RNA sequence: AAGCUGAGGCGAAGGCGUCUACCUAGAGGGUUUCUGUCGAUCAAGGGCGAGAGUAGGAGUAUCCAACAGGAUUAGAGACCCUGGUAGUUCCUACCUUAAACGAUGCCGACAGGAGUUUGUCAUUUGUUAAUGGCAGAAUCUUUGGAGAAAUCAUAGUUCUUGGGCUCUGGGGGAAAUACGACCGCAAGGCUGAAACUUGAAGGAAUUGACGGAAGGGCACACCAGGGGUGGAGCCUGUGGCUUAAUUUG
């Protein structure tokens, strides 16, 4: 019934591990074909927290595509997300939401669109219960998100990029800014989706440590 | 104290706080100014509000800067009171 | 038969509780994708029709599933809670909490649990009309 | 298979015609849990119902 | 002869306004005529000590859904969230809690 | 309902309408 | 185009919510700029005008008049359910109406406090703030006056009756009608009688009674139970039929 289906371990740190993060199932190679011929492009979803076994940073979310294997699924950076708890925590009424979508390419060879999210905050001397920002002091907020945020995307490669998003280097670089204008509080990073991913070169598996197994098959 | 109020002879805050026309007798509070950088010793008289950045004879910056309102200083610029 | 243990390990899974009234689903799946057993108030879950959704049917069903995952074996699955569709913007029924509870007390490990409800950004319009249901 | 709780507390009684009591238990069966059930008759705290099952709590207050 | 000055409308100053729907009946109403922000506990409250041991993650904070809500003045006074009340507190703009 | 009682008169003329043309 | 989104902003009203560049209009503020009464209101006449509707193309996901089934009901052409074309979206011509509602015409003056709030300026280092100025937007009140009353800082300054212009009403039906005209592809819009008919039709508020309205209480009202009645024969009471009378409430 359930009989003859191949489980295999799934595995780039990066930012954490203990590499091996779980078995995922599919079936047998049954000849005129590859392992990689199944496990196509399916993608995972997984906290930080589940590789560190640590709470604080438990709600961002991490996503890998099966990029390539047989032997053993090796995986690549899908992109991130926040749990939906989180995000709609944030939100709160009487304060100026401020977005900011950018289209930003990496120092290595992705293109990512990312987003963020970022109120203003009342403080001390105002007595007044709701604070709005300017349509002006909204759009100023809107290029220092733009600007700190592409300048530091297009510098770093991918690596320091998906560290930087569990140690919040980037959100505490915009408050820096800020402080001038509008103080804005919260600030997260929400999404990054990976528009364009890099194909499978023989580069890029001296990279990531994948296997000698993995790339006489998938190439 | 709705009923007496004395109109005829009012404070020096109350006309102050009051608008430009509700006086008893009408006029402005804006006045030509004089100015003085440091850097020149030529003293440039303007009109405060403005509409047009002031400048000295000499060098090139605008002394005053214009806004809704008055002239805005920039640098370190000074009045004297003539 | 099915995960190959190398020792002391823990073997993790997917629940996908979606919670609608009518009916409610314990499809549990691997995090790629594979679909292992699922089930739903519906099918083995009772009869009637009328109790489909009530939340002893999806405590059976939860129960059901976890007879099967000792078995298989997984081990625990990270819950999804999926409540209904976009134009109706309903978050999930009492039936998933009940269903969560009796996986927990069957009993399997669990961690991670989310509201994956699709809610639109604004986006079509719902059924009935402008006055909309009226009973 | 035929589990003992005990009647820590009575909350109070429900029904549509007051039939019925509902009531906080300790199970018996020394496992530890709280359950709150309706029960039918009349009960003086400290009592001993038996459940054929221990799952399920009764609904709201 | 006219019930309230605001006619039951929240809108000075404007022709058109949005409409949304009340959760229940499903019917169109505008947004400026009974809305609720809505946290609510997404185990529960008996169910969560039960979950408690079989979480792997040490200690862990449960999360809560989130939900703003909408209903309609037939929907809203079915469900009592709003209730019909006396001539002179009509006027009373504040809701129940009260602080020092 | 006042609303139905015109839509009644709008077609009562539309008739008249129709039967008078037979006559034009 | 969710959340942000509010008795918040803009627009002549209808109306207007992601972000970017593009062309375009203007209110408010400030002004020891300029002109010098150029203005107010308006029959005709001219444009803008929700949603539905019409004509011709381009679309057609969702929802859906009609229609088709399924339930419920005495019947159900409906409410509830499953499907559904016209419409819902874009472009070019039309139509010109809404509870188009602040059911409050437009311009002008004066008359009371209180704290909110949007824009902007002024004097202060209380500088995303304090006090004050004009212009908005609402609100509160043990204030005055008005009103039939509900209520209203305008619906006040009105038998203590006159600042200036415009339109409308003259008991209720008959009548969003008839006839005639003009506009419209059409649906219709607009202007608008009489014969006859009637003693009320309405407005606000009070006291009851009533609600398949809400919230407080209660009782054989139900709950849990106990014993009966309704069936059988007989005793009695009452309707029917019978009778000279079957006395009567």
């Amino acid at each position: 019934s359930f009989i003859k289906k191949e489980w295999r371990h799934v595995m780039p740190a990066y930012f954490t591990g203990k590499h091996d993060i779980g078995v995922t199932v599919s079936n047998k190679c049954a000849r005129g074909r590859v392992p990689m011929d199944y496990v196509n492009n399916r993608v995972w979803e997984l906290s930080h927290a589940d590789m560190v076994n640590d709470l604080s940073h438990a709600y961002r979310l991490f996503s890998w595509r099966s990029i390539a294997a047989g032997s053993e699924v090796y995986t690549q950076f899908a992109g991130m997300r926040l749990t939906h708890d989180k995000l709609d925590s944030i939100m709160r009424k009487y304060r100026t939401l401020i977005n900011a979508s950018v289209d930003a390419k990496t120092a290595d060879g992705f293109i990512l669109r990312l987003f963020t999210v970022g109120f203003t905050k009342k403080l001390a001397n105002s007595h007044k219960n709701h604070t709005y920002a300017n349509s002006h002091k909204a759009r100023q907020v809107r290029d220092v998100m733009v600007k700190c945020l592409t300048d530091a995307c297009e510098s770093n490669g991918v690596e320091q990029l998906c560290k930087d998003f569990v140690d919040e280097k980037i959100e505490n670089e915009i408050v820096e800014k800020c402080k001038q204008i509008c103080q804005i509080e919260g600030v997260y990073i929400t999404k990054v989706k990976v528009i364009k991913a890099p194909a499978l070169s023989n580069e890029q598996v001296k990279v990531l440590k994948i296997s000698k197994d993995a790339a006489q098959l998938s190439l | 104290t709705t009923l007496d109020v004395d109109i005829l002879h009012p404070s020096v805050e109350q006309e102050l706080h009051t608008n430009k026309k509700k006086t008893l007798v009408p006029n402005p509070r804006s006045e030509f100014l004089s100015l003085r950088c440091p850097s020149c010793t030529g003293l440039t008289t303007a009109f405060s509000h403005s509409n047009v950045p002031v400048f000295c004879k000499n060098c090139q910056t605008p002394l005053a800067t214009p806004t809704g309102g008055r002239i805005l200083l920039a640098d370190q610029v000074e009045i004297r009171p003539r | 038969l099915g995960p190959v243990k190398r020792d002391g390990e823990i073997v993790m899974g997917v629940a996908h509780i979606y919670a609608s009234k009518n009916d409610t689903f314990v499809h549990v799946t691997d995090l790629s994708g594979s679909e292992t057993l699922a089930r739903c108030t519906g099918g083995i879950a009772v009869r009637a029709q009328r109790d489909e959704a009530t939340p002893y049917a999806a405590m059976l069903a939860a129960q059901a599933v976890a007879a099967r995952l000792k078995e298989l074996g997984v081990d625990g699955v990270h819950i999804k809670f999926r409540g209904e569709g976009g134009s109706s913007r309903r978050l999930p029924a009492q039936g998933a909490q009940s269903a969560l509870r009796a996986l927990a007390r069957a009993g399997v490990k669990i961690g991670r649990i989310e509201d994956v409800t699709p809610l639109p950004h604004d986006s079509t319009r719902r059924k009935g009309g402008r006055r909309g249901r009226r009973l | 298979q035929v589990k003992l709780a005990v009647v820590k507390q009575v909350i109070g009684r429900t029904g549509s015609r007051g039939g019925v009591t509902q009531v906080r238990v300790e199970f018996l069966d020394d496992s530890n849990r709280s359950l709150v059930r309706n029960v039918k008759g009349a009960v003086r705290e400290g009592d001993i119902l038996s459940l054929l099952e221990t799952e399920r709590e009764a609904r709201r207050l | 002869p006219v019930k309230r000055r605001n006619h039951g409308r929240s809108k000075m100053n404007r022709g058109h306004t949005r409409t949304v729907n009340c959760m229940n009946c499903g019917r169109q109403v505008p947004k400026d005529k009974i809305t609720r922000f809505a946290i609510k506990n997404m185990v529960d409250a008996s169910s969560a000590k039960d979950v408690s041991d079989a979480c792997i993650y040490q200690g862990y904070e449960l999360p809560k859904t989130y939900q703003k809500q909408y209903y309609c003045v037939s929907c809203a006074v079915h469900r009592h969230v709003v209730r019909p009340r006396n001539v002179n507190v009509r006027r009373n703009r504040v809701p129940l809690f009260l602080k020092l | 309902r006042a609303k139905w009682r015109k839509k009644r008169t709008r077609r009562l003329k539309r008739k008249r309408r129709k039967v008078r043309a037979r006559s034009k």
